């Protein structure tokens, strides 16, 4: 029977993931210090890599993680602003070093991401679970693009990416999960967005696709709410 | 156990026409769905009728008369329009606190009775709330509505006498509302005397089964290897929250204290410990502060198996019949069973007639 | 039960060298007079000794750890500086109201935990206050003095754990303080371990007598006279407040219910009202709101014989045991007693050795 | 010898005393409009009097309770307001009518009480007598307070009042005196500074600002003197 089975230095591919797994596991705002040093610990291991192979799969694995469990989106986010910020400077990778190294990791792991894409309607059943799952990790990572873009981590290019992509899907009968996305995304992003590099004359078009989505579109209540309170956010309280 | 006697379901808020400033409280509170009993309740008090409601806790008896309540209330008039009676004063806090949240986009003051003519909801106990309205302390001629949460409780808290003086000191034509989990004697008695032609619902509490959850084993073959497993497991599959559960209490603190040595975030819960306590724990928990909850069995009756992913049975249940409460209902359960574990994991297969399949190493993707 | 072995005993709060804005504290509170335990324990606290008090509620327990505490504080240190533990949120809630109070002429932030790493006292149950330390939530390096009051009620409600890590987790040098009604062998281990040559205090409870009160009796003869003599009795004599027992709680309600039909005004308690109430019903009679209390004989022990000049037992006790928790001690007690009650009156004479005259005429005097 | 229980109507002196103790030993802010108005129905007896004699015996029993209870003196004094205000117009006494008659009364019955006298300086037999009229005397001279405070008496008799405790007060004064003083400058301080009176307090202030600086006090107390002390003189009530 194929069954389940328990059980200065560097780690394979195997090790370095269920080091992670663990690690990610644990992560807590408690334990965060003491667990995102370890955490660290793993990624100053390309020190003694040509092409930054471990680095590069720490910075893979937070991202799955952060779109299978977008509560902690903005927790995992504070994990990639400490190992940017707390790299071993000497990490060299043979395709700019330290911070600025890792800070192109991430918008790199988001662009590929990013480009395995997800629809919005969905169709219990077979494929469709999974057609469900990559929504919800394609929504997911959304929120977790997000919380990078508010710490600075990430460039206005992948932000504008993001707007892009949502809106698109903003205008063929959007799900309630989107609308929900799009919301909880203004107001993680939304006031620091309406300046960077035609910016504002994005959210221009986004909330008027909005106003015609709650003047039209068959949305719950509840819904409906959350589009007016942050119409009223930006145009009337302006983020204050 | 009282019949029902009112079909009338109304399965979204939306459908309730209640008002924007209500809809929004009630939205911004957390509630997206109603609750069985809001399905059916929230309507009939709404439009006048007496309401007996027989719920256990938890099933969302609060939110469906405060949510009824508000809609009700003159914000023009400035005095109470509805009173709210409890058991506790603990129990008339929390009723108010939720009022108050459902209430911040209106202009409604609640106040708690254990200033109070100038408000338009009154919440308290009956001892304390018959004294008020004898010392002529708050207006009761403009009181169109009266709850009585808990009655059963109330009345074993020797608050009969009391209860039944305020009915008499409310005008004759207030609409009367009264839930409880049990319908014994005395709570009758106050039912036909009180109480005109009422809106009878009865809320059963939903049956658990197995069928929702896949369930597995780990032969850890001795005791001293269970630990072992348990941070091994933690390599091999990705958790978002989980709940472990021991027969003893002792296990249960000395598998937390280890666990945390591993830089685990647990929280633990066992019997001797206060209902506040335990109340707070779990709700801390369910708000993500911790990512492991360790429980005794004792306690796997009023707990809540709330979206947590997964469950592991680190002790095996002495008593087969609490197998249920661990992991009843779409989850994943998995249990640790040593050598001699394995008749009690026998027991578990023919009693809920049920099958355990041994942790295949294809986990990551189940 | 431990044994006493500190000899010094301050009388008056004025020889206590406390700070003036303290000591307008505590006598705009209401205290006048140091209790018997504020007479003995208050000093060697602030003199930073490590304080074992096994102490009953209600003796002033709260006072005596929260005036040495304030005292101690530092108001330019801005920072937990003393840590105070309960069992319960209700009684931690009422530990920070009291030291609230008598600190309101100071300038000390108290903070309840069930923003809390500036305030310069906390309070707060075992559990709420170990989670909040872990979470690096409030500031404990400046802690200096930690008290655990109820100890028993802690241990028993399973706060051993939390409590011990407490203990690590605070500077290795901080004051203990530490009372409690019993000394279990659970609570002598926390000392043992815990504590530093602590001051070990013992407040025996004042046994009762007779010899305070003078006592009558009233022959009625029938039952269905003794409503009649009641009332008669407050058209002989003057009375401030007075307290009437009963056997059964039916009584007490009718006997109450009948008073109020005459005018008078009455506070009335029985064993089946939660504690919470009693507590509030006794509060507010002591303060005047009421000026006659009836009580049943089962909370004859928990009660309070204040300066209350009469007592009138409406109701011979059936256990001739709770005729002491009555009326036991500068006041007057007055029997009813029917032609049958007759021998029930002997019992409680050779009982106690005491006399009982029958009611004079000249009791407006008396 | 031992105990043994029992405008249309008439009462002889007994009848008034009984019906006058149960109803003073009602009298609760709760029951308060129901009991004075038994009470005021006692005293409207007078209309079918030639000397008023039953409403005399109401205004003497009210306060006796009054200096025995000093707990409730603002609702006995309150009692006393009612009676006042609402007394039949058509009583006449062979010794002014209404109101103008019960004013006369309450002031009457102040002087009476008031003569009695007390000792302040108290040395078991005869001393529980002598503790009692002086604890029935700061008892009446706080029920003067809440009566003068209501406009009830003129400043007349609350010279007189201050005039005693002030004799009284600079022979090392009990606390128990010293107390009464404190309270009775809380209720009607303010008031009495401008009475047929200012100039009164002045002498009154000096004594407590010596027997602050020089007497041995407890701190309860001189703090009590020094907040009362420093209302007057720097918050102006
Ligand atoms: N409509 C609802 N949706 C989700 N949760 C609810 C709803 N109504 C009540 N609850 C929850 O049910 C719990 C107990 O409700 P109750 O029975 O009213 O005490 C509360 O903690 C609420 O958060
Ligand atoms: N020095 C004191 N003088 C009068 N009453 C007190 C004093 N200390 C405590 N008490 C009362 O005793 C009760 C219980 O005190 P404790 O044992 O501190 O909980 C409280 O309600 C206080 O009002």
């Amino acid at each position: 029977a194929n069954r389940w089975v328990p059980k200065t230095e560097l780690l394979d591919k195997d090790e370095v993931e269920r080091k992670m797994k663990s690690l990610l596991n644990k992560l807590t705002l408690e334990m965060f210090d003491a667990i995102s040093s370890e955490i660290l610990a793993i990624a100053n291991i390309s020190v003694w890599e040509t092409n930054g192979e471990t680095l590069k799969a720490v910075i893979e694995q937070i991202f799955l993680k952060a779109c299978d469990e977008p509560h902690w989106s903005s927790m995992y986010a504070q994990l990639c602003g400490k190992v940017v910020k707390e790299l071993n400077p000497d990490i060299t990778d043979e395709t700019k070093t330290g911070p600025k190294l890792v800070l192109h990791y991430l918008v790199a792991r988001c662009h590929a991401e990013f480009d395995k894409g997800w629809t919005d309607k969905l169709p219990m059943s077979e494929e469709y679970y999974a057609a469900a799952s990559a929504k919800r990790r394609g929504l997911g990572l959304v929120r977790f693009i997000g919380f990078l873009y508010r710490l600075n981590l990430l460039t206005g290019k992948m932000m504008f990416e993001c707007f892009r992509r949502l809106m698109k899907d903003l205008t063929d009968s959007p799900s309630e999960e989107t609308l929900e996305s799009v919301v909880e995304l203004l107001n993680t992003v939304g006031e620091q967005f309406e300046t960077d590099s035609e910016g504002s004359q994005l959210l221009d078009s986004l909330f008027g696709i909005l106003d015609n989505i709650i003047q039209t579109a068959k949305i719950s209540s509840r819904i409906k709410f959350k589009l007016i309170d942050i119409k009223e956010l930006r145009h009337d309280k302006n983020w204050n | 156990q009282i019949q029902t006697n009112y079909d009338k379901v109304v399965y979204k808020f939306d459908d309730m026409e209640l008002d924007e400033n209500l809809l929004r409280g009630v939205f911004g509170y957390g509630f997206e769905e109603p609750s069985a009993i809001q399905q059916r309740a929230i309507m009939p008090i709404i439009e006048g009728h007496d309401v007996l409601a027989q719920a256990q806790s938890g099933t969302g008896k609060t939110g469906t008369f405060s949510i009824a309540a508000l809609q009700r209330i003159d914000t023009s008039v400035k005095a109470p329009q509805a009173l709210m009676l409890a058991p506790t004063r603990e129990l008339a806090l929390q009723i108010q606190k939720v009022v108050m949240a459902l209430a911040f986009h209106m202009d409604i003051k609640v106040h708690a009775c254990i200033g109070l003519r100038d408000a338009q909801i009154v919440v308290g106990t009956p001892g304390r709330v018959f004294d008020n309205i004898q010392r002529r302390r708050f207006r009761t001629d403009k009181i169109k509505m009266f709850i009585l949460d808990e009655a059963d409780e109330m009345l074993s808290s020797g608050f009969k006498e009391q209860i039944y003086q305020i009915f008499t000191l409310l005008p004759p034509t207030t609409q009367v509302v009264l839930l409880s989990a049990t319908m014994p004697n005395d709570v009758l008695e106050v039912t036909t005397k009180f109480m005109r032609n009422p809106v009878r619902i009865l809320v059963k509490k939903d049956e658990l089964t197995l069928e929702g959850i896949k369930q597995f084993y780990v032969n850890v073959e001795e005791e001293e290897y269970k630990y072992e497993c348990l941070t091994d497991l933690y390599d091999s599959i990705s958790v978002t929250q989980a709940v472990i559960f021991c027969n003893t209490r002792r296990k249960v603190e000395e598998l937390t204290t280890k666990l945390r040595n591993d830089k685990f975030t647990v929280s633990a819960i066992y019997s001797d410990l206060p209902q506040q306590e335990r109340d707070t724990i779990m709700k801390e928990f369910r708000s993500g502060s911790s990512r492991i909850l360790i429980s005794t069995d004792l306690l796997a009756r009023g707990i809540d198996v709330q979206q947590v992913s997964l469950v592991i049975n680190y002790d095996l249940p002495a008593n087969k019949e609490n197998y249920i409460h661990r992991i009843g209902r779409k989850g994943v359960a998995i249990n640790f069973v040593t050598n001699e574990d394995v008749g009690a994991m026998r027991e578990l297969e023919k009693f809920y007639s049920t099958q355990i399949e041994e942790l295949p190493s294809d986990i990551a993707t189940l």
